[PDB]
């Protein structure tokens, strides 16, 4: 039997152990308690520890993955702070306390939030221990992909540049949510598998899974977003409707969105039938507390 | 501009322009491409192909990382301009010009950053040996001065100087961490992939120390008048100093970017 | 955990008095004897003492030590409680009583920390030959805690706190620079003075640093009523597990004051 | 000598140049803005020269006597820095430039203050190159005692507790000046010469040299404000004053006889300026 309510606790505890020791307060003050405060306020990990999982399914451990499970941790951070400002989404509540700007300012978030994604790239590359260097020169250019143009960055400026697009359709969709959400997702699953030791095969297969546990995310995000209270997300919800966005409860509603939802994560969990399923446990637990989760 | 600098600048825009094609989605590299030339070319990433240079190894080695160094530096240029409605940064006179609006601005800042540590890992030719170890001993020199203690810094006390009462002192400071550390983790940078050894690379980074400080001062003497010659000489010494040591064609051409 | 303590406090205080004799003139060692003995005794120079026991040096080793940091604590406890005119620095509400006037309190501030040096080097037993580079290094250690990047940063951040409006983030920060700093600088001083080895030496200098840290966060607990018990735990942690590697009584009595 | 001034100049060049590069700005920022504010303010740099000169005297070089030069020197300058402030001289000026509490406020001139006091002992013993640990730390044990309740801050203490009672006498004056004045001149040559490798009889000589032109100079001053509260002239008349300025310079000179006369030439140029300027 599997206790996965106790695996995502004590991995958790350990991504939020390691994340406070990684970002330390010191000068200028500002910007380093800017970055905490978004940091260490208190996100489900779900990146860390999908990063950290897939390390231990290929045969790896959790101190080879840790620096890169808090790297994705912290532009996954940075990236919410930046899509919290005024320009942007411009809300007022993330990780159940006043966004990032209200407590610091405009210019200190936008920065801090700049720091936090710079310094994932000197932590993976220099924290690691346990990798070959070729193989974290390999696993910084996956994270990059991930984040840029052809991944997070892409998404977010796609989602801006059509949130008026009154002729939404499922390609243009899909696009944003793979991009916006599942490319990073995607980064952490395979950056895990490659600093675990795994094979171009394994990787390809996690790659595949993280696609659509990471286009889950996304669903699932849309859904509670008119599901559930601002005061249970822990943020602004219920602005995506007022808006023109494009979203899944828009094209095909709830309901529709619940059964889509349904069928990613059967088809996540069915290439994880590539592992022996001991090992793919905890895997199989994160997407369905992907799928599942209240917030 | 001298024609050796010159030269290189415009090797560094071609990289560049061949490494950014407009595609689709255009909504997304069109500001990635403009942006990234609408920022002001930097001697951080020129002063990255001559380290490389001075030192031995030739520029192609070091071009990865001169376009990652440019790179870094127009995403923060692009966010230290970003219009804020809290007027939370003091409305600085430059009022520069935008072709897009605030969102597009951030976000491609965002997507800037990321797409020079791509190259950077890309750049790793199999028919190179010690490529994977000083790439990723650049990786960590980029990523230190694009964060948080590096040009973060500079950037976040430079909202402190009121053109009125703040000394020459606390300028320079300002220019070194917004200006000089950049320079000096592109020439530690070019020194590090040409191949030198430790004590060079040092001198080449405190070289590029003072030489951006020195850079930083010029740009920003044209707003702050008050910088005597005598800031201006003592860093241009600083720097020659380091230089010492350094003997050939390049040795003169980079004793140029400061005299 | 309760003598032993005690005694150690005791022991500090009759040297410095016997170090420091109110003779003529009075106008001078009459402020300098009362300053440095109204100033609260700070637990870095009892750590400074208890560190040299725990790794086999005799007390005595470090007793010049363990006064030069109670002397550098004092001269910052003055200068802190100095009535300003410019209302520069923050009403302190607890308002310290002053026997003499700023001037006199200032200026005795500035001759005691030399004494502290004074009685470091005048404590060279020329028949003990590691002594000079032990007390050398010492020396350097504490004149860096009570320097601008130490204690005195903390002294200067510590005016930025809004009693009421200020994270615990930023107290804590406070705390290791006003007196973390110094708590490792004393169990840092002890382990050098005792004789020590550079991994236990650096182990007391993180316990101290924590344990300081802690002990400080305490001395605001009663002023801003925020102290999560999450932060005094997680600091504990981190100074009862550098411990690994000293068991024992004293090598687990340091731990007293985490309780 | 030739040329005492150019000798005194590039001297201070040097000295400018080191202190520069041992206090840069750095977080707090304002504590180091105020640090180089008044060490960095420029000055005739006559206490480092003398630990130079008192190096190289004995056979040492400026090198390894250089971060000790400094240190005199930034001790020099916070004693001005707290000597300035409103609960002690409460002054707004000094070389016509704002003091350093009306640039940066009162608390940051204090501990500014303090930081130069503390970062003079740890630059002298980490930076000092060329020197044995116990020698180091015999120099370090000198600093202090020349700057603390039996030097400089005695002179401060009793100087400003004699601001009330205008009946003070010739030995009353002398402690002051020599506390306040020759202390940190005595601590400079003291230093250079100890870290040069002089032997004691050759220290002695020197501490004597700095304490008689410590107080030559408060002497030649006070000569200096008549022929343009206590004083030279106010005590023992301008006749005695000026025989008492040349009893100083010529027992100052005669400290050096015995020394290397090119070496020994500086010091006693210097004392024989001292002595003899018009301002
Ligand atoms: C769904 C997207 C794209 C962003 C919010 O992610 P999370 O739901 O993971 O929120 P946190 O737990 O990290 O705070
Ligand atoms: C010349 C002697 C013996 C003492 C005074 O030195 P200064 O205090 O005159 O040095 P400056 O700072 O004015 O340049
Ligand atoms: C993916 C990034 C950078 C931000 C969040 S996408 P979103 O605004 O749709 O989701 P949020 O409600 O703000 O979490
Ligand atoms: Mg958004
Ligand atoms: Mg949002
Ligand atoms: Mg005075
Ligand atoms: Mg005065």
């Amino acid at each position: 039997m599997f206790d996965f309510d106790g695996y995502m606790l004590r991995k958790a505890k350990s991504v939020n152990k390691a994340l406070e020791a990684a970002v330390q307060m010191k000068e200028p003050l500002k910007i380093h308690e800017s970055m905490r405060y978004s940091l260490l306020a208190g996100g489900k990990r779900v990146r860390p520890m999908l990063c950290i999982a897939a390390c231990e399914l290929v045969g790896g451990d959790e101190s080879t993955a840790m620096p890169a499970a808090c790297a994705v941790e912290m532009i996954h951070t940075m990236s919410l702070m930046h899509d919290d400002l005024p320009c942007m989404d411009n809300d007022d509540l993330r990780r159940g306390k006043p966004t990032n700007h209200m407590a610091f300012g405009e210019s200190v978030a936008v920065l801090a939030g700049d720091a936090l994604l710079s310094f994932a790239f000197e932590h993976v590359a220099a924290a690691t221990k346990g990798a070959p260097p070729e193989r974290i020169v390999r696993v910084l250019g996956e994270l990059a992909v991930s984040i840029g143009s052809e991944g997070l960055v892409a998404g977010q400026v796609v989602d801006v540049c059509s949130e008026g697009m009154a002729e939404v359709g499922l390609d243009h969709l899909e696009f944003i949510h793979h991009h916006k959400t599942a490319a990073l997702l995607q980064g952490s699953v395979v950056l895990g598998a490659i600093l675990g030791g795994g094979k171009e095969e394994e990787v390809a297969k996690l790659r595949k899974f993280a696609n659509c546990i990471g286009l889950l995310f996304q669903v699932v995000d849309d859904i509670l977003d008119v599901t559930k209270s601002s005061k249970e997300l822990g943020k602004t919800a219920g602005k995506d409707l007022v808006a023109d966005k494009t979203t899944y409860p828009k094209l095909i509603g709830v309901e529709k969105s619940k059964e889509f939802a349904d069928r990613l994560n059967r088809e996540a969990q069915e290439q994880l039938l590539h592992f022996h399923p001991h090992r793919a446990a905890p895997l199989i637990a994160l997407a369905n507390y992907i799928a599942y989760r209240d917030n | 501009m001298q024609p050796y600098w010159a030269a290189i600048e415009a090797d560094i825009e071609r990289y560049l322009k061949k490494s950014i094609t407009i595609r689709p989605p255009e909504t997304v590299f069109g500001p990635m491409h403009h942006l990234t030339f609408a920022a002001p070319a930097t001697a951080a990433s020129t002063l990255c192909l001559a380290a490389c240079e001075l030192v031995g190894g030739d520029r192609s080695q070091a071009m990865a990382a001169a376009a990652a160094i440019h790179l870094v530096h127009a995403a923060a240029y692009v966010h230290e301009h970003l219009p804020l409605t809290d007027g939370s940064r003091p409305v600085s006179k430059p009022a520069i010009q935008h072709k897009y609006g605030p969102n597009v601005e951030l976000l491609t800042g965002d997507g800037i950053v990321p797409f020079g540590f791509e190259l950077l890992a890309g750049s790793v030719d199999p028919a190179r040996t010690d490529d994977p170890d000083r790439i990723l001993r650049v990786i960590i020199e980029i990523s230190r001065a694009g964060g948080p203690e590096g040009m973060i810094s500079g950037l976040h006390r430079e909202e402190e100087i009121v053109d009125g009462n703040t000394s020459l002192d606390f300028i320079e400071y300002v220019c070194k961490k917004k200006y000089g550390e950049m320079h000096a983790c592109g020439a530690a940078c070019g020194a590090i992939l040409g191949g030198a050894a430790e004590e060079e690379i040092q001198k080449l980074r405190n070289f590029g120390l003072y030489q951006g400080t020195l850079r930083g001062m010029m740009e920003m003497k044209n707003s702050h008048q008050l910088i005597d010659e005598n800031i201006i000489g003592k860093l241009k010494e600083l720097a020659l100093e380091e230089l010492g040591g350094f003997h050939g064609k390049n040795a003169e051409l980079m004793s140029s970017l400061v005299a």
